[PDB]
């Protein structure tokens, strides 16, 4: 929803931090809502980390715009239910055969 | 370490059936050992410990009319567990009706009832109160720190926290080097009435704890609560009854200092059953406390029984508000003399098995005259869950302005007399 | 001394041709009273609970008016909502009521007193109101039931004939049928081929000597320690419910186990070669039952602390110990490792401790002297000196001392099979109870 | 610890059986001029152990040193439990499939704490009205999330499969 | 005689009137040592006697 | 596995038990006991019961792997009294096409 409530001290927590723009997913049962990390924050409870391996040919808020080139079946939460498979495997279109050029 | 003993109990008599069912019968093998323990502390105060039955009858009454439980020759604690694992049980079911022979003087007893043989079978009877009182014996309690591992159990999850408790009796007491204390309607536990002698055994012992209580297995774990704390025998008394329809004491005497803690809106039918309207206490309210409300019922029989010297601190839902004119009359009577002097709100929860938060009023017979409506919404450290702890010197503050009837923003002050009957008599 | 005979008593035919159903009832209630019973007549119903309250009086030394004696009939002792199961539960598990006076103290009457057994009194009574019945009578409640045949009605069709009021003959554990040649007895077991003379038991000599006729079987069984310790002592009440009863060769090994403990803690015997012992029960037995009770009995004996049923694991720590929680309540694992085991050591009060000898030279090879070393411990081997005379059992004499170290075999390595290990010459010295 | 007592196919008699404890990982060779032989090769005659695991007396050991592997693959939480795991799986390595779907709850003990972590936490069902807070149900809310996933209760916290 | 508990006896005296076998805090005034078993009156029942002359002396007056 | 329904009649051919709180495929397995070559099973479940692990993804298998299961139905929550959550309603039959109808 709102990603922001008040204030917490970041350090010796186990924190995770958020370095260079990874994504995240909310939620159980939401499935919809995705974030850019902005700076640098907490990992708080439901930040389940989607990121890439590559690095030469991804940008990877490349493909955080890219989510939205899927609400398509991305908008019927309907059961109660996880979709780890969904956005596991496949699909999307790609500008492969320019990689990493 | 405190904590250390408190981690000992809070695992080491969990086994192996709900709380409130071994509740009896870990808190009755502790009061056991505190008998056994007290009575051969003062026995042996030279170092003769190991007893025989040559008992003396002539030196037998005395504690019988001193400490009123001479326990036996060889009924003790420390005999009992060391020659345990054996057949039978009911040993202890005699040697709790010896304890109580006690006919003279000042009785206060008939009081170990409560722990039983269930249980199943008697073996597996005889193996788990053998268990239970081997793990009493497994505690390192050694002289005088006993009762704290009592207070602790009595606070379960299913009460009174120890600071708002604090807060009552420090409210209560200032400038008051008199007698007696201290009455309490509707006790429960013997928590509340506790931080007197917490405090008051600096000065002088006044006179006994008094109280009343309704439920009878609460009744048992008070009068067994400011027992074992070594706190004397006489006078510290609570006798059960419903302070309403029962009340006593009513010959003795107008008080100095009360605290009670009543339970939100109980029903009582009384009004008008008999003569309450034409009683000795509810008769200058001009009428009696609604059906189903019976928190005013419990100020004006705490109005009853105090001096010209003393002062009231009682607590309240903080919805009775206005709530009719039935309501709006006994606060019409609270005000129109100078009884009540200040009101003071706290932060909700701040309590086990309730959501609202509660009022506290401070009545006294003692004139300037204006009313302190002295609130706190925080701090009050309401953070720490659920509502731990307004810590010490945190309460100072809120003793501190209440001193001398001081006026200071972000929190309350002084009002008019005419400004309060101007509005419409609210808190 | 023991139990189960060692020396043959003199049987003789005193007919009374067994063609009757009255002579042999009148030479068994002789025979009785010759061994010092009790027989008084009660041909009703309710003078029988009459009994009750005054021989139980005896037995627990405090009086009932008749109003406890109301509570106590009605709720403890003749409940009209309970059959024969839990009343045999009642006679095997919870025999003690925890009684409240109307003077308002707690005390525990007891059924059979299974300390000191001698207290129990016994009466005969005999048949009133189907066939002819004699009935032992144990402390007031009605025990063991003789029934009666001839010799026309075989042994076999003799259980096979007949399988509130009255609900006090639903005590009875036994059914002693005999008919005047042969004698079998059993327990509360009523199926028509299974529980025929099979699944009953003749009773026996020490060795292989069977009982056939009534006169030798009242001389040896019927003394009062023998019926009460064969009621009280060596019967399980299994939780499938069904009430096991040893057969008289488990029952001698058992008290021979018991009386070498008992003769070798008197003359203040450990670590001896001789203190030992050894049994060839080989199979068909229930060697779980028998090693069980020699256990269970060793435990309360209160000479001993700790009893060691120990064998060598191929799916038999799981398996025997699922046998020992089939007799419901107490055994303690020695499941599953050396680290627990220790605080199976130092817990008490369920005695019985099974584990495998490859956890105890774990722990015996290493943890630098144990502190359960000076306390009396019985072994209970399975693979016996008949069978091994193995380097955990040097081990032990190496670092044990006051043990008493038993054992089983299923086929002993005699020197007529001596192709896999020694003898028993230095280890368990001599057999004590067989059976083949 | 995780160990064995393999020895031996000969001597069925067991006339002083040998053969003690053996570590993991495991030779053939060195176990048998341990234990000796019955002039061929016929061994592992495993009769006693300590595994967090269950396994049959005819294993043969390569399997056992396969087994350890993945055994020793995981965090000492799930070895502290695999026996609890292994009563919703059925082997260690469909274990070693789904290793990391398994969500620990070391904080939460039962089942209203699991409830009150999923709502007062995460937001799950959404924002939570302060004057609402406490006045919602979580034992029935637990009771529909224990019957819909798959929760399994354990000393140290609670194992969560999920799908 | 402890000097303080003393006070207080003299306190408790004045505001009771009188005095009893209660008063369960008796023996640790009672100057060095009567907890003991062999309780021989040592001195317990004396300085009792001397303290209900006392408030007999002085009953009303002081 | 304290009986010998590893063994039994109707258990056996699924490979495994139901586990031991989840006693839904247990009642579907006894629904396709009682059945001929003719008629049809037509039975409820809670949704929950999807994938729940190997040991009812082999139930799910065993079912799928004949021609037993039919059509799946998916109903709206909560349409009961005393529950919460949705129901789902297998329709079973020894009657071949063969396809999965999973008419939601």
């Amino acid at each position: 929803g709102k990603t922001f409530i008040l204030g917490y001290t970041n350090e010796t927590h186990g924190i995770y931090q958020a370095s260079k723009a990874p994504v995240i997913i909310f939620d159980d049962f939401t499935t919809a809502n995705k974030w850019v990390d902005f700076d640098f924050k907490a990992k708080s409870s439901a930040m389940k980390m989607v990121t890439s391996c590559d690095d030469n040919k991804t940008l990877l808020k490349y493909v955080y715009y890219w989510l939205n080139t899927l609400p398509s079946e991305f908008a019927e939460g309907d059961h109660k239910r996880q979709w780890i498979s969904n956005y596991s495997q496949k699909k999307i279109p790609i500008p492969c055969p320019d990689n990493p050029e | 370490e405190l904590h250390r003993q408190i981690w000992q109990i809070a695992n080491d008599v969990r086994g192996s059936v709900d709380g409130w069912d071994f509740k009896q019968y870990v808190l009755g093998a502790l009061f056991y050992r505190f008998i056994s323990e007290n009575f051969s502390s003062y026995i042996e105060a030279t170092d003769d410990i190991k007893d025989d039955a040559i008992k003396t009858k002539g030196y037998f009454i005395y504690p019988s009319q001193l400490f009123c439980n001479v326990a036996a020759k060889a009924n003790t604690n420390d005999r009992l567990n060391a020659d345990l694992n054996s057949i039978f049980v009911a040993i202890e079911s005699s040697a709790y009706g010896y304890p109580s022979e006690a006919d003279i003087k000042g009785l206060f007893a008939d009081f170990d009832t409560t722990s039983n043989r269930l249980g199943n079978t008697v073996k597996d009877k005889n193996a788990r109160l053998a268990a239970v009182l081997k793990g009493v014996e497994g505690l390192k309690l050694g002289i005088d720190l006993f009762g704290d591992a009592y207070e602790f159990l009595i606070s379960n999850y299913a009460f009174t926290p120890q600071h708002v408790s604090k807060l009552i009796a420090q409210l209560a007491m200032h400038g008051q080097t008199h007698v007696n204390k201290i009455y309490d309607p509707a006790a429960g536990s013997g928590s509340l009435l506790l931080q007197a002698k917490k405090q008051f055994d600096n000065h002088i012992i006044e006179e006994g704890f008094f109280g009343q209580e309704i439920n009878h297995t609460t009744y048992n774990l008070a009068r067994m609560n400011m027992f074992l704390h070594n706190i004397n025998y006489d006078k510290f008394d609570i006798k059960l009854g419903n302070t309403l329809t029962e009340p006593h004491f009513r010959d003795e005497k107008p008080f100095d200092a009360i605290v009670s803690n009543p339970p939100y809106s109980v029903k009582w039918i009384g009004s008008d059953d008999p003569t309450l309207i034409n009683d000795e206490r509810f008769a200058p309210a001009g009428v009696l406390a609604p059906k189903s409300k019976a928190d005013f019922a419990f100020v004006l029989h705490a109005l009853n029984y105090l001096s010209a010297k003393g002062r009231a601190a009682i607590v309240c839902f903080p919805g009775i508000f206005y709530r009719g004119g039935a309501e709006q009359k006994i606060r019409q009577y609270l005000v129109d003399n100078n009884y009540v002097e200040t009101v003071i709100s706290l932060a909700p929860n701040l309590f086990f098995g309730t959501t609202i938060a509660v009022n506290i009023l401070v009545l006294s017979k003692h004139k300037t005259d204006t009313n302190v409506q002295f609130i706190d919404a925080s701090e009050l450290f309401k953070k720490e869950t659920n509502n731990n702890i307004l810590t010490d010197a945190h309460i100072e503050q809120i003793m501190q302005v209440f001193a001398s009837k001081e006026d200071v923003a972000h929190l309350a002050k002084s009002v008019a007399f005419e400004t309060v009957v101007a509005n419409d008599y609210n808190l | 001394n023991f139990i189960v005979l060692d020396k043959y008593i003199k049987a003789e035919p005193t007919g009374d041709s067994y063609q009757s159903e009255s002579d042999l009832e009148r030479e068994l209630i002789q025979d009785l009273r010759n061994q010092g019973y009790e027989f008084i007549s009660v041909k009703s119903q309710s003078a029988m609970l009459a009994n009750v309250r005054e021989q139980l009086q005896n037995l627990n030394g405090v009086v009932f008016n008749d109003s406890e004696w109301r509570r106590f009939t009605e709720q403890y002792l003749d409940n009209p909502s309970d059959g024969i199961l839990d009343k045999t539960r009642k006679i095997h598990i919870d025999y003690i009521c925890d009684f409240i006076f109307d003077d308002e103290r707690l005390e525990n009457i007891y059924l059979i007193d299974k300390k000191n057994l001698m207290r129990n009194k016994v009466q005969i009574i005999q048949q009133f109101e189907n066939r002819y019945d004699v009935t032992i009578l144990v402390n007031g409640l009605p025990l063991v039931q003789i029934e009666l045949k001839k010799r026309g009605v075989a042994i076999r069709e003799a259980f096979n004939q007949i399988h509130s009021e009255n609900s006090l003959f639903k005590y009875l554990q036994l059914f002693v049928i005999s008919n005047g040649t042969d004698t079998r007895y059993f327990a509360n077991t009523t199926k028509r081929d299974k529980n025929s003379f099979d699944f009953t038991m003749n009773w026996a000599k020490s060795d292989n000597t069977l009982i056939k006729d009534l006169k030798d079987f009242t001389a040896t069984c019927f003394q009062k320690h023998t019926l009460l310790n064969v009621l009280v002592n060596y019967s399980v009440f299994d939780s499938s419910q069904t009430l096991l009863v040893m057969r008289p060769y488990q029952i001698a090994a058992t008290e021979r186990i018991l009386w070498k403990i008992k003769s070798s803690f008197t003359a203040k015997n450990w670590s001896k070669p001789e203190s030992g012992g050894y049994i060839w029960h080989t199979t068909g037995s229930g060697k779980t039952l028998t090693s069980f009770k020699a256990a269970r009995l060793a435990t309360e004996l209160d000479f001993i602390d700790k009893v060691f049923f120990v064998v060598d694991r191929k799916d038999l720590d799981y398996q025997t110990m699922k046998e020992y929680q089939r007799f419901s309540p107490d055994s303690v694992n020695g499941s599953e490792n050396t680290a627990g085991l220790k605080r199976n050591l130092d817990k008490d009060d369920n005695k019985i401790i099974v584990t495998t000898i490859q956890k105890l030279n774990n722990l015996m090879k290493a943890e630098s002297d144990l502190p359960v070393y000076n306390q009396q411990v019985v072994f209970i081997f399975d693979e016996c000196h008949r069978s091994q005379f193995g380097e955990a059992q040097k081990n032990l004499k190496k670092k044990f001392k006051r043990y008493y170290q038993f054992g089983f075999t299923g086929t002993p390595i005699f020197p007529e099979n001596a192709l896999g290990s020694e003898t028993t010459a230095s280890v368990f010295g001599r057999e004590l109870h067989s059976y083949v | 610890d995780m160990q064995v007592y393999i020895a031996n196919l000969g001597k069925y008699n067991e006339g002083e059986l040998v053969g003690a404890w053996f570590t993991f990982p495991i030779d053939f060779e060195e176990v048998k001029e341990k234990i000796g032989l019955n002039d061929e090769y016929e061994e592992y005659a495993i009769h006693d152990y300590e595994l967090p695991f269950t396994v049959d007396e005819y294993t043969s050991i390569g399997e056992l040193n396969r087994l350890w592997e993945m055994v020793s693959e995981l965090p000492e939480e799930l070895q502290s439990e695999l026996s609890a795991l292994l009563t919703h799986f059925s082997s260690i390595e469909e274990l070693s499939e789904h290793q990391e779907d398994i969500i620990i709850h070391s904080d939460c003990d039962d089942m209203y704490d699991v409830a009150r972590y999923y709502i007062e936490e995460t937001g799950a069902l959404g924002e939570v009205p302060a004057s609402l807070q406490n006045y919602i149900d979580y034992q029935a809310y637990g009771r529909d999330l224990d019957l819909s996933g798959t929760f399994i209760s354990t000393n140290h916290g609670i194992f969560e499969i999920v799908y | 005689l402890n000097e303080d508990a003393a006070k207080r006896y003299i306190r408790t005296s004045l505001k009771r009137e009188y005095a009893t076998e209660n008063g369960t805090e008796l023996n640790e005034t009672l100057p060095k040592l009567s907890p003991l078993n062999p309780q021989y009156k040592t001195k317990k029942q004396a300085v009792f006697q001397k303290i209900v002359s006392f408030i007999e002396k002085f009953k009303g007056v002081g």
